[PDB]
């Protein structure tokens, strides 16, 4: 998931 | 928690400071807009915002307490609010148009280029009449921004763990609104003013969740027509309603 | 001039608590609805039964009288499915885990399921009824929600007069607070989780009519002229 | 010619 990516960095 | 320790002041800074930039689209007055260049000039413009907001959101007093779970369902189910009411925002100064960006100032008559945008253009347009109304100021713009992050998922999240998380952003929900007395406190109002005022600001946010479904409505119309291109993250975005 | 804004808090609050509409009773099918026309038919059935008498409640929540005929549809229109919700989740709060449709239609989210797309706006509703019951919910301050809905959800969809008659019921709210005992951070703390769910109910309503659309569209159970002439609104 | 209109007019 994009905005699980977006979030982690 | 460092965000339920703030005052009302260093929550304003906190906000204010955390603001995301302005950024610019592509479009060309030069360059002829069809129905759906113009809709992939706002659509490429609001992927480019999303990124920009998913940072912002890590730097509202008490997000990241949240667990990544639940971080990324406030922002699944607070995104479209978020980019409207900032649109309605920059919108405000430049009655009977939007500002989607600083080179793009669009008009209700435009706004009829794409099938379905002329309802959501005139309500978008309704809500900045509001602000100017009341004369919405920035800090209590940026106060009603955490709040619909926070606010628009917290019904629809399990355990007594997942519970708790509920309960913190409460907590952090009630410090925004003594935040926002604070502030018309500070501009002179009275008491009953200031009770009434919050309670015209928080009811805007009813309007802003409205014009959210319907525009996920609109997104979706867009997609499978598949005629305006699409980011694979808002795609994402799109399928999490 | 509107008399509304002459009313004292106390007597907004009596006015309305006394044009509260009467609590209805389902078709009394004694068979647990199984079956996907059978919750849709009484459902519809006690939903077309229920605007009738919601319409003349309007009519008696001060203010709503002094508009113009052309604005009370409006906001009705815009207004209607969030009203019906908001009373379901109020008559529901007493019963954690259920929705009381009616007295004797008292439904879990088991029976939701009966119907596709129904179970999601059922869970939807079934925490507002529980945020209601943790916040302990009083019913002045519901009826004083109740006809904040009315006159804001189409409010901006055109208003002096609307919202200073708004403004009249926050002032009413307020009150009740401070009869309560409460402080003045809690007064403003409790008022803006108040409207707060004003926003989820807006939600609620928005995924309901789109429900009710795509049963329309099933053709799974006759509806109503009114009730389809309610939803049509919502284009 | 909608039913609303009458409902509240009666
Ligand atoms: O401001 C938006 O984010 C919003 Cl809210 C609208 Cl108004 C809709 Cl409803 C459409 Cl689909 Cl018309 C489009 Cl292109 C999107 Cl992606 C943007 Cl950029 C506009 Cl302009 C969406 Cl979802
Ligand atoms: O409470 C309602 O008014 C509401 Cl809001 C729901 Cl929850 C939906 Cl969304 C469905 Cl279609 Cl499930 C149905 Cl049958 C309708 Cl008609 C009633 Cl009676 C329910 Cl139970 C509608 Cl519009």
């Amino acid at each position: 998931k994009i905005l699980h990516r977006l979030l982690q960095e | 928690s460092l965000a339920l320790s703030l005052t009302a002041d260093q929550m304003v800074s906190a906000l204010l400071d955390a603001e995301p930039p302005i950024l610019y689209s592509e479009y060309d007055p030069t360059r002829p807009f069809s129905e759906a260049s113009m809709m992939g000039l706002l659509t490429n413009l609001a992927d480019r915002e999303l990124v920009h907001m998913i940072n912002w959101a890590k730097r509202v007093p008490g997000f990241v307490d949240l667990t990544l779970h639940d971080q990324v369902h406030l922002l699944e189910c607070a995104w479209l609010e978020i980019l409207m009411i900032g649109l309605v925002w920059r919108s405000m100064e430049h009655p009977g148009k939007l500002l989607f960006a600083p080179n793009l100032l669009l008009d209700r008559n435009q706004g009829k280029c794409v099938e379905g945008m002329v309802e959501i253009f005139d309500m978008l347009l309704a809500t900045s009449s509001r602000f100017r109304m009341m004369n919405l100021q920035g800090e209590e713009f940026v106060c009603l921004k955490s709040i619909i992050l926070l606010n628009s998922g917290v019904y629809t999240f399990s355990t007594l763990k997942s519970l708790e998380e509920k309960d913190h952003i409460h907590r952090v929900l009630d410090k925004i609104t003594d935040t926002l007395i604070h502030l018309m406190a500070k501009a002179g109002l009275t008491l009953q003013q200031q009770h009434q005022r919050l309670a015209q600001l928080l009811l805007i946010l009813s309007h802003i969740r409205h014009m959210s479904n319907k525009g996920m409505e609109h997104l979706y119309s867009m997609k499978c027509k598949n005629v305006v291109p699409l980011s694979d993250l808002l795609l994402e975005m799109l399928d999490a309603h």
